[PDB]
């Protein structure tokens, strides 16, 4: 079965640098 | 009893090609105007709608739940609620934390340290929007060497480091903490029936997990509104206060409008707002201040900002009460993103389905929203299968695992559900990458380096979508 890349859903605050 | 959409059998038959079953096309997300009628400048500093709890009974009071999910309340601060429910706040000092997972992970934001409501150029020249604040990441441990070490030091501006989105998501690690929040009410629980986040079916962090926040004086979360406009608990540990500054949700377009003027993102930018342009522009500011025990309610879609007043740690999460303002706003904030090439971490459509299977809707409102979303989806998924057969590209079935979660397009970040566009990744055969329909078609006109793969069987979809009807009361 296809192995699909993926990234964790996740809440987070912004950033200037 | 009226049923006012198409069987899910209508729905294919239509979708294979005479008259149409909907419109489809539907008025671009946009943000509010000014609300009407305009406020006078006697009523821009409004009280904050405050509950009193003096006993655990007190908590458990029916109507307080709809007192918080009012709409006409932006913001609720539920006072005395640790002491009611006698919640041992100390399983979330710094000192308790450190020693039950002393490497783990603290994302940081580095700040300057501002005056008051403030915010100023880092020359201290004029006030403005724009709040400087820089990413890094350290341990739990070092980060409680710095605030404990810093709380002794206290007793042109200043650098201040503020552990934010700490990820207490782990229940071996944080087994204690987490069982002390189900003596919590129900509608404020990070897990509960009645929460639509936890009918997504997967983890989206600090949504449907708890994230702690460890500080020090000056540590400020800037403007925002909630992921896909989800309500938000937070619960301050002490020892020191928060100051919180709320905007109800109908003046979020004025604030985009302000953040545009000011060269910054609405929705991904780092803006602490001049409360004199605000008092000008004639935007109403909630603002009090949440001490040791109190829990903040911010309602669907406030826009809110928070500083720390002392040292103290948060804990905090969302919720999703099952009402049909909650799943408009999230639903409008979903379609916005799209508009915006934002991603939307809630994945609404994949979560309506969920809702569809699970919840006995007995609001009308409520219902017809919901069952609106299958209809389009359904009829989105059932054309584009049907387009693809003709064209002989073939379907694989994928299928889906327990807990599997949504799948997002690698290039436009929008949801990708069912039907999946997927190419190798670069320099493997193993893994591969989702992709909407338009961005595979962008880079192969006519996909082929592509596989489509399947995740739901139709004959499941068009079950869930016939099943889904309005309950009684
Ligand atoms: O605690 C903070 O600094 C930020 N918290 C929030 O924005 C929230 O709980 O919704
Ligand atoms: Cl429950
Ligand atoms: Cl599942
Ligand atoms: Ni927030
Ligand atoms: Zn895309």
């Amino acid at each position: 079965r296809k192995q699909l890349a993926t990234k964790a859903a996740r809440k987070s605050a912004p950033a200037t640098g | 009893s009226v049923s006012i959409y198409p069987s899910s059998a209508e729905v294919l038959k239509a979708c294979r090609n005479n008259s149409s079953i909907l419109l489809d096309k539907c008025p671009p997300p946009r943000p509010p105007s000014s609300p009407y009628p305009p406020l006078p400048k006697d009523k821009l500093n409004p009280p904050t709608p405050s509950i009193y709890l003096e006993n655990k009974r007190d908590a458990f009071f029916p109507p307080l739940h709809q007192f918080c999910t009012n709409p006409n309340n932006p913001v609720t601060v539920i006072r005395g609620l640790a002491g009611a429910l006698k919640l041992d706040l100390g399983l979330f000092s710094t000192k308790t934390l450190v020693e039950a997972n002393n490497e783990h992970m603290v994302e940081v934001r580095t700040q300057l340290l501002q005056p008051a409501d403030e915010n100023w150029d880092p020359t201290g020249t004029k006030k403005i929007w724009h709040c400087e604040s820089n990413r890094s990441h350290t341990t739990i441990a070092k980060y409680a060497q710095y605030q404990a070490s810093s709380f002794q030091e206290s007793l042109p501006f200043k650098t201040i480091k503020f552990g934010t989105n700490i990820d207490l998501s782990d229940d071996k690690k944080w087994k204690l903490q987490l069982h002390e929040l189900t003596k919590l009410p129900a509608f404020v629980r990070v897990v509960s029936a009645g929460n639509l986040l936890s009918h997504v079916g997967h983890t989206i962090l600090g949504m449907n997990t708890v994230q702690l926040y460890m500080k020090v004086p000056g540590s400020r979360t800037p403007g925002h509104q909630e992921n896909n406009n989800f309500c938000s608990v937070n619960i301050n540990i002490g020892p020191g206060d928060c100051e919180w500054f709320v905007v109800p949700e109908g003046y979020w377009g004025v604030l985009n409008d302000f953040c545009e003027k000011n060269n910054l993102n609405f929705l991904m930018g780092s803006w602490w707002p001049n409360l004199e342009d605000l008092y000008e522009a004639n935007v109403p500011v909630y603002r009090f201040i949440q001490r040791p025990g109190d829990l903040v309610w911010i309602n669907a879609g406030t826009v809110h900002w928070v500083q720390a007043i002392g040292w103290c740690n948060n804990i905090a999460w969302n919720v999703g009460p099952l009402t049909a303002c909650q799943y408009k706003l999230a639903v409008e904030r979903y379609e916005w993103n799209k508009l915006q090439s934002v991603k939307s971490i809630v994945p609404m459509v994949h979560l309506s389905w969920n809702m569809a299977r699970n919840i006995k809707v007995s609001d009308p409102k409520l219902f017809e929203m919901i069952k609106y979303c299958l209809l389009r989806t359904l009829k989105q998924c059932q054309t584009l299968r049907e387009a693809l057969i003709a064209a002989g590209k073939e379907i694989i079935w994928h299928g889906r695992t327990k807990e599997e979660p949504a799948h997002y397009c690698s290039i436009c970040e929008v949801e990708v559900f069912d039907l999946l566009f997927v190419t190798n990744e670069s320099n493997s055969r193993k893994t591969y990458i989702v992709h909407c329909q338009d961005c595979a078609r962008k880079t192969s006109g006519n996909l082929e380096n592509f596989v489509v793969l399947e995740q739901y069987k139709m004959e499941d979809l068009m079950q869930v979508y016939d099943q889904f009807t309005l309950a009684p009361p």
